């Protein structure tokens, strides 16, 4: 009724530098506008209320602006330890509204560029019997993001792949990467080579192991 | 102060489902509402409703909300959350979340606004499916028997098909935590959850054991991982 609207979805920034985000309402809300920070298996953690009054114990490097229906949260001097979604919620109504929050935004830190060290982790013997196979290949400690491929004698895998990727890392700013391939006994027992492949900008790592050599 | 979600569980789709929040620390009065809002894995914040603290029966409900869930004090310190026809959709953890407010205005006239939370608690997680719980698949995570070993080394285990999430996984007995690495979970498209931790381990300085825990089915795995 009320709608929140954040701009962008995401956003970047290195460290040291500074980055806004911003918090559209579709109609005044006299400025009560309130802005949280959320980590991974967090509750969401209060910075500022009425646009621009730093809650209690908040760093300084937070500062809300904005009026009417446009406002901003800014964060200076970013550390890779504001890594985080950050949502906005307008405090005017809670009577008939869909939601008082924003959609979040999440906050991107670009520390050092480290290259991935990966691995490929052929199955188990005990997990082909199940019926399913999953084999699981890691990239760890890296930035900027990833993209991982997959094959299978020289087939590039389409489907059957999960990928989860780590909150960035306090201090250094760094992400993990693990990806796992799916596949039935039946197809794991048709193929022979394995095949990860783990690409960073214009550097790939490629990681294999064929059926019968594990 | 503090604040403690309870309640969460597994349910089938169409099933109801009550949730309790209970406060330490301070009890309800007019100076607060107490209100529920909740979080689909990797979404954002939902608002569901509040309630007023004070002797008025005052409640507000998400127009998402209103017809299909309630929200109650049952007493000075909880308030609960029932929930009626739920769907995997309303999959997601529900935090209490206490709401301060200004009164404006003069009455008998006087008007609640400039409402923000200004404490939480560490959540309670509902998950909605058709499947039955299910105690996850430890598997070990080794390189290939074939290579050509070598001093360090990174092992894991793999936490396969487990219904409903968390896991917990640490490594020999929660000793080892330095070059742990442990990935969020994935929710597989069998409807089941999977995730990894691997260990990056120096030499033949240590067997490596991860301890895998799904209070769910009260289950402990003790894997021991060697190449």
């Amino acid at each position: 009724d009320i709608v929140m609207t954040q701009t962008p979805a995401s956003v970047s920034a290195a460290v040291g530098g500074t980055v806004t985000i911003n918090c559209q309402a579709s109609e005044t809300i006299s400025n009560y506008l309130a802005w949280y920070q959320q980590k991974p298996g967090q509750p969401p953690k209060l910075l500022i209320y009425k646009a621009s009054t730093l809650a209690s114990g908040v760093s300084s490097r937070f500062k809300g602006s904005g009026s009417g229906t446009e406002y901003t949260l800014t964060i200076s001097g970013v550390q890779c330890d504001d890594a985080a979604t950050y949502y906005c919620q307008q405090g005017y109504s809670i009577s008939d509204i869909d939601n008082s929050f924003g959609g979040g935004t999440e906050v991107v830190v670009k520390g050092d560029p480290v290259a991935p060290t990966v691995l490929i982790f052929p199955p188990a013997a005990d997990q082909v019997a199940t019926g399913t196979v999953t084999i699981v290949c890691v990239a760890n400690k890296y930035f900027p993001d990833v993209t991982v491929t997959w094959e299978v004698d020289g087939t590039t895998q389409t489907t059957g792949i999960e990928n989860s990727k780590t909150p960035q890392n306090s201090a250094d700013c760094t992400y993990n990467l693990s990806s796992t391939l799916t596949l039935t006994s039946t197809q794991y027992n048709s193929h022979k080579e394995y095949t990860c492949k783990v690409t960073q900008g214009t550097t790939s790592v490629v990681q294999s192991f064929n059926r019968g050599d594990c | 102060q503090s604040l403690e979600e309870s309640g969460g569980d597994l349910v089938k789709p169409g099933a109801s489902l009550t949730l309790t929040c209970t406060a330490s620390g301070f009890s309800f009065t007019n100076n607060y509402y107490m209100c529920w809002v909740r979080q689909a894995p990797g979404k954002g914040l939902e608002w569901i409703a509040c309630i007023y603290g004070g002797g008025r029966d005052i409640v507000f409900y998400a127009t998402w909300a209103k017809g299909r869930f309630t929200i109650s004090k049952t007493s000075s310190t909880t308030v609960t959350l029932q929930m009626t026809s739920l769907t995997a959709a309303d999959t997601a953890t529900y935090f209490c979340a206490r709401e301060n407010f200004d009164a404006v205005g003069v009455g008998g006239g006087t008007y609640s606004t400039d409402y923000y939370f200004d404490l939480w608690g560490p959540g309670t997680l509902v998950i909605v499916s058709s499947g039955q719980p299910k105690a996850p698949s430890v598997f070990p995570l080794a390189p290939c028997c074939g290579d050509t070993p070598s001093a360090t080394v990174t092992l894991g285990c793999l936490v396969k098909g487990y219904l409903p999430e968390p896991v917990t996984v640490t490594w020999n007995s929660g000793t080892l935590t330095n070059g742990v690495r442990t990935f969020p979970s994935v929710r597989q498209s069998s409807g089941l959850y999977s995730l990894s931790s691997v260990v990056s381990v120096t030499s033949s300085s240590q067997p490596v054991t991860c301890n895998v825990a799904h209070p769910a089915t009260n289950t402990k795995v003790d894997k021991t991982v060697a190449p």
